């Protein structure tokens, strides 16, 4: 058996790396955490440091408020009984206000007032985390690709929880916090809109989601196939093409008649992925606002 | 016809079958025994399909469809117009795919690289063979397989899943979906990271793999590393498809009731079954 | 109807995106060439993009792509046929000549630097604080080639500082000189490192490096090149 480079045969550790400094405020980095031989068979052994900052602590606080808001309600539902709480975990659910309360904040605390509290904290937590991805790229002089990419995820989610609910006139359209119940909302949404397989955005969403799996598999496997010539050092292959970038391009050119470049592939990648939630958020947003039935619309418009 | 750097690579050797017989290119395309094998199977299958277009009286991409033999025919042959075509087309598809994979191996041998690519492709091929071959056989009939046409194969997805209620509850379909999503998240992050390092703020100098580790650390307090993330992508993806196939091969065969009902094993456990309150008491 | 607009709009956005993406992927190896080195007639439907310029760090300069493409090395190969699209036979020893699966690119003859401007890759001996943290430590093991003969012995691990991973094993031959072998290309066993790509006698032809505590991009390519080429070119020297 020749060697595959899925798992390292020998790890090496030296002094903890503290990172690059550029324009970062170093008062805000933690210090390194422990070192994980386990992780190190596959990835890097070093945990931390992490950057806190005011935004990061804002964000992290809210996301726990959101998670504890949902959790106390789950204990309520279980009648504070630890054995029930376990047994029934995927069944509990924090539901939004009924249609009648519309877009208002009046809804009793127990019938959705709590849902909004949790949602409020969620909003705060996501957007501030988004400010974070941008700021940490800025401190380092790096491009804003991560923050723009993450915005495309944020799209689908804004659409589900905030925008579509607002355009339909009620919070009851929004998604509930619960394991099985959010699965049910999803099925339900499809049935009630004449089946999402008829939504042409939904289908593009799939092409892309599936696309991501095909692509990352191509790429990951390509990079591992040429890592015997240093292929994973992608930034230096960009600056100064090696026989790794060459063998890679040519594998594809010979297989399928065109290829990428070591920089280009990363552009194929960032787009394949972000279009999943891009088209998705659109597909979802049109549903019930402009189109009541995808089958139907599918019949006049094709 | 050649990339600026290509010619030093276009040497003889690496073929699996044929010696030097098909050791050449057509434009960009390497051929090989298996470039020929995949052509024959591929072109046959296309013919056999355009033939199927006649025997149902449409010449239209959105309508052309080819169904397995009906459940009645068992795991045995079938008149061309009533499911035979599909059987031979499937034979063709398999031939084309596996041939495409072994051709990929031949390109590997010539280029001095690892076999990682065709190895990954064989997962996708095994998903497909799970739908049209391994599940049908375990289920007693070709008719249980999906049909080859653009909108009609979706109909089959919907019918197959609703046979078990909301298919969401298949717990291997859950694992599956987790890998697809995770993969997508990882594909966006890698992409975006490599690019934000190669394409820094205006006028600055391109960043380095250490910046890349730094950016992650700052953000979430870990970084997998540049070997790591290519190991990861490949794992998330192959795992999505592994679980995809597993969730289907167990459906209609070891479990055939309503998937949501499988989740009762947990609820009906001695140590909490009968305590009152919650959702199930 | 809004949704029909949305979707028509989107098929246009996507055809544009594919154009952008395919042109961006022509910043290397284009324009296409005939087997003889001249511009090919058929360039395909996409135009070369406007060049762009990367600012290399640590004053190593810039890179502009696309730009004038050239191999910057003799290519020891010859045609085997009288028309387009056949394989090109090696004129001499393909390992030695650096062709086929033994190809190297003429990359820069400096070593890669970390973010601090230090060498990225360094033997462990010279790497402050670095030690094997797990797995069988190879330093000390005899090295066996695909012919089942002892080619040499391991005498250090060259490691990557910024990413804390092994990159080569430095190995000592019969004569007392050393060679790099890529990590990705050896198997570390309980009582030996095994090298499937190279017969023992091919070890001495591993391309040597000039400084003995640093390796350059150009030297990595030759070493990786050479060693990968053994898969194909040793193979009449092993019924393996
Ligand atoms: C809740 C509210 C949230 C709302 C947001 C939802 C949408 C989410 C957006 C997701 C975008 C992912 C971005 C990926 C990316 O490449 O980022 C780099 C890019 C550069 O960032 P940087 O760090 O400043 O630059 C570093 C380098 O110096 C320079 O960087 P670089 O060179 O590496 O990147 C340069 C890049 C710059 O990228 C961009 O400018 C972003 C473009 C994305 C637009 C969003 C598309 C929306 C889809 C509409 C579809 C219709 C449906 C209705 O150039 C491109 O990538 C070109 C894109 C190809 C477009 C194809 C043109 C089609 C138009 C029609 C043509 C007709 C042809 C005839 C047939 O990001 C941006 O420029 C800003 C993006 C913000 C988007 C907001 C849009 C409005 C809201
Ligand atoms: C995988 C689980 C289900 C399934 C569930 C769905 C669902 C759900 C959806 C699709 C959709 C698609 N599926 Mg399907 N599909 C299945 C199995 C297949 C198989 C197969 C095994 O051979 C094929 C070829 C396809 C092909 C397709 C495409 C027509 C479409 C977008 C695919 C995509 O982007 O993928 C990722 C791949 C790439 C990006 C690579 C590009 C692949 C190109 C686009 C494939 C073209 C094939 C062509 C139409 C068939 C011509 C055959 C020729 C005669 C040789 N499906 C099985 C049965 N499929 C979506 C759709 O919109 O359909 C209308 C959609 O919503
Ligand atoms: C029976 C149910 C319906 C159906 C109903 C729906 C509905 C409803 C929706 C989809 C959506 C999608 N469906 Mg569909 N779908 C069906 C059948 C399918 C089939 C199939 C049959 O094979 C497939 C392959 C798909 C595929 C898909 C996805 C491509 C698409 C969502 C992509 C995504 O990743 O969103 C996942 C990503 C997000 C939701 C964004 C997450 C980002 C946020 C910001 C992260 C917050 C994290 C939080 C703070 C917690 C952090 C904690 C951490 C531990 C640290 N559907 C059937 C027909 N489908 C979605 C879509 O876009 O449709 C057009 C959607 O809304
Ligand atoms: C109403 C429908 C049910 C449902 C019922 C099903 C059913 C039924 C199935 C799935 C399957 C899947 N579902 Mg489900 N699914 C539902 C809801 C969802 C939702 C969601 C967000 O709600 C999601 C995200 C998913 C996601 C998934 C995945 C786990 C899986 C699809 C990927 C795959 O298997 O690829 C595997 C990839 C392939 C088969 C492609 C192989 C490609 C071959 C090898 C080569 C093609 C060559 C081709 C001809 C092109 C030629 C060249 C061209 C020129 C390009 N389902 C709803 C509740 N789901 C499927 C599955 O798991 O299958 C194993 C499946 O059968
Ligand atoms: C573009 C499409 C894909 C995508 C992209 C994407 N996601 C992103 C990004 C991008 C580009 C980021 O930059 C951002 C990120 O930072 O990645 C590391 C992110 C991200 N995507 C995330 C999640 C996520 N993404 C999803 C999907 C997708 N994201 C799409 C597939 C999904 C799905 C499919 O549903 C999820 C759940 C986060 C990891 C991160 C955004 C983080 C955020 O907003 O955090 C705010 C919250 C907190 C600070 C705290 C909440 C934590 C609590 C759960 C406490 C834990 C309790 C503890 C005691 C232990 C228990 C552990 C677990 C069992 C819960
Ligand atoms: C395992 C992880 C993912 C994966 C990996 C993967 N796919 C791959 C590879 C890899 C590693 C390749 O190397 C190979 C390739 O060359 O990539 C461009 C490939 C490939 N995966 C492809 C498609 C594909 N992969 C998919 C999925 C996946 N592939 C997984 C998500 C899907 C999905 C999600 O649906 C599709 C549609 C092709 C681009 C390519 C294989 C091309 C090939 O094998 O060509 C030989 C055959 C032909 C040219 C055509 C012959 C067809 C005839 C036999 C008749 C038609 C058959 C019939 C079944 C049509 C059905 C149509 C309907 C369902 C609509
Ligand atoms: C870092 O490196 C990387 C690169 O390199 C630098 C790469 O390029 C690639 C490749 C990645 C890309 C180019 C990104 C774009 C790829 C996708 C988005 C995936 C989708 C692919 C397609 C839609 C193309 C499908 C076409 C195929 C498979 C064949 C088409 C050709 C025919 C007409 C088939 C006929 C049969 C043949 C050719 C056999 C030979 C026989 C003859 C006689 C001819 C990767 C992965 C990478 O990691
Ligand atoms: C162990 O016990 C303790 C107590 C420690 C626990 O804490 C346990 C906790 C739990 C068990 C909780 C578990 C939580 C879940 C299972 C959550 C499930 C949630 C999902 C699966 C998410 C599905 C989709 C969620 C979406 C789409 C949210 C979108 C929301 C946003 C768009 C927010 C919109 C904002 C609103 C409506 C309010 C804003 C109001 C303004 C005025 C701005
Ligand atoms: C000098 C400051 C001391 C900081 C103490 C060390 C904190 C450990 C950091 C944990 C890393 C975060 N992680 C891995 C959980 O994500
Ligand atoms: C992203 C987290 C992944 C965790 C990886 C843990 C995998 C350990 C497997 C190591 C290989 C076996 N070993 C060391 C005996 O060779
Ligand atoms: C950025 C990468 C581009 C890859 C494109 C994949 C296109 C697939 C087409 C699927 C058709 C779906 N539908 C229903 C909207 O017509
Ligand atoms: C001579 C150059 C070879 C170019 C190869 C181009 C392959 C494209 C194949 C067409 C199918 C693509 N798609 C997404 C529409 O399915
Ligand atoms: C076998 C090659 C053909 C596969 C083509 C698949 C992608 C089709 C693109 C659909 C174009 C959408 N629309 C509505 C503008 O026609
Ligand atoms: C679904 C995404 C895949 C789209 C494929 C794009 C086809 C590109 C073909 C370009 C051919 C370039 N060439 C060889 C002529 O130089
Ligand atoms: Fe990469
Ligand atoms: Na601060
Ligand atoms: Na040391």
């Amino acid at each position: 058996a020749e060697y595959q480079n899925i798992f390292s045969q020998v790890q090496v550790r030296g002094p903890a790396d503290l990172g690059m400094t550029e324009d970062v405020n170093l008062a805000n980095r933690s210090g390194v955490g422990p070192f994980s031989t386990l992780l190190g068979w596959f990835g890097n052994a070093q945990l931390g440091p992490i950057y806190l900052g005011s935004l990061g602590v804002l964000s992290l606080f809210s996301g726990l408020m959101w998670f504890f808001t949902i959790g106390i309600w789950f204990w309520y539902q279980a009648g504070w009984n630890p054995a029930v709480f376990l047994r029934d975990l995927f069944f509990f659910s924090l539901e939004p206000p009924a249609p009648e309360y519309g877009l208002s904040f009046a809804a009793p605390l127990k019938e959705g007032g709590l849902w909004l509290i949790a949602s409020f904290f969620m909003f705060v937590a996501v957007w501030s985390w988004w400010g974070r991805t941008y700021l940490r790229a800025q401190a380092l002089g790096m491009g804003k690709h991560t923050a723009w990419a993450f915005l495309s995820a944020i799209w689908l989610w804004m659409v589900l929880g905030f925008i579509r609910p607002i355009l339909m006139g009620s919070w009851s359209e929004a998604v509930p916090y619960g394991i099985f119940s959010h699965l049910d909302w999803t099925n339900n949404f499809s049935l009630v809109h004449g089946n999402l397989f008829y939504n042409p955005f939904h289908g593009l969403s799939i092409a892309f989601l599936y696309g991501s799996a095909l692509l990352f598999a191509m790429h990951g496997a390509t990079i591992l196939a040429v890592s015997r010539f240093g292929g994973e050092r992608e930034l230096e292959q960009i600056a100064d093409r090696g026989t790794a970038a060459e063998r890679a391009a040519l594998f594809w050119r010979w297989t399928m008649g065109f290829n990428a470049t070591m920089e280009g592939i990363h552009r194929w990648a960032i787009w394949m992925a972000v279009l999943v939630t891009l088209t998705g958020g659109i597909g979802i947003l049109l549903s019930g606002t402009v189109v009541d039935n995808w089958y139907v619309w599918g019949q006049n418009h094709g | 016809a050649l990339l600026s750097f290509e010619r030093k690579y276009r040497v003889p050797g690496g073929t699996l079958v044929g010696g030097n017989l098909f050791d050449f290119w057509v434009g960009p395309f390497y051929v090989g025994f298996f470039g020929v094998a995949t052509f024959f199977f591929a072109a046959l299958g296309i013919i056999l399909i355009a033939w199927s277009a006649v025997l149902q009286g449409t010449w239209n991409p959105q309508l052309i469809s080819v169904y397995p033999p009906a459940l009645e025919y068992g795991l045995g042959g079938a008149p061309l117009a009533k499911g035979g075509l599909w059987q031979i087309i499937t034979i063709c598809a398999t031939g084309a795919f596996v041939s495409w994979a072994l051709r990929e191996v031949e390109i590997c041998r010539k280029l001095g690289i690892g076999y990682h690519i065709p190895f990954a492709f064989a997962f996708a091929i095994l998903a497909y063979l799970t739908l049209v071959l391994f599940r049908p056989v375990m289920m007693g009939a070709w008719g249980y397989a999906f049909p080859y046409g653009i909108w009609t194969h979706l109909d089959w997805v919907s019918n197959t899943g609703y046979t078990y209620g909301n298919f969401h509850y298949n717990p291997a379909h859950m694992i599956a979906i987790s890998f697809f999503r995770t993969n997508a998240l990882a594909l966006a992050l890698h992409g975006a990271l490599v690019l934000s390092a190669a394409n820094p703020e205006k006028g600055k100098e391109m960043r380095t793999p250490d910046h890349e580790d730094t950016f992650f650390r700052d953000l979430v307090g870990y970084s997998i590393g540049t070997l790591g993330i290519h190991r990861l992508g490949l794992l998330l993806s192959l795992s999505a498809v592994f679980f995809s196939a597993l969730c289907m091969i167990i459906t209609g065969t070891i479990w055939f009731d309503q998937w949501v009902d499988w989740w009762q094993w947990w609820v009906k456990l001695p140590w909490w079954a009968n305590i009152p309150g919650g959702i199930n008491g | 109807d809004l949704a029909s607009l949305a979707i028509y709009s989107f098929w246009i956005f996507l055809a544009g995106l594919i154009y952008y993406l395919q042109t961006e992927n022509m910043r290397e190896g284009y324009p296409l060439e005939n087997e003889d080195g001249t511009p090919a007639a058929n360039q395909g439907p996409f135009p070369l993009p406007k060049p762009k310029t990367f600012i290399l760090p640590h004053g190593r300069g810039t890179l502009t792509v696309p730009g004038p493409e050239s191999e910057d090395r003799p290519i020891a190969l010859a045609r085997t046929a009288v028309s387009e699209g056949f394989p090109h036979a090696p004129t001499g020893d393909p390992m030695k000549d650096g062709v086929g699966p033994a190809s190297w690119v003429a990359r820069r003859d400096l070593p890669e630097l970390d973010g601090h401007g230090h060498n990225k890759i360094k033997p462990m001996k010279a790497a402050a604080g670095f030690h094997v943290s797990a797995g069988k430590n190879p330093i000390g093991l005899p090295v066996r080639g695909c012919d089942l003969e002892i080619a040499g012995k391991v005498v250090d691990i060259w490691v990557d500082i910024p990413e804390q991973m092994a990159r080569f094993l430095e190995v000592e031959l019969k004569d007392g000189s050393t060679r790099l072998l890529p990590m990705q290309m050896v198997k570390v066993q309980s009582n030996r490192v095994h090298v499937n790509a190279l017969s023992s006698d091919l070890f001495a032809g591993i391309p040597t490096i000039k400084s003995p505590t640093e390796v350059t991009l150009l030297e990595e390519d030759k070493i990786c090149g050479y060693v990968a080429g053994g898969l194909m070119y040793a193979a009449p020297k092993r019924k393996s």
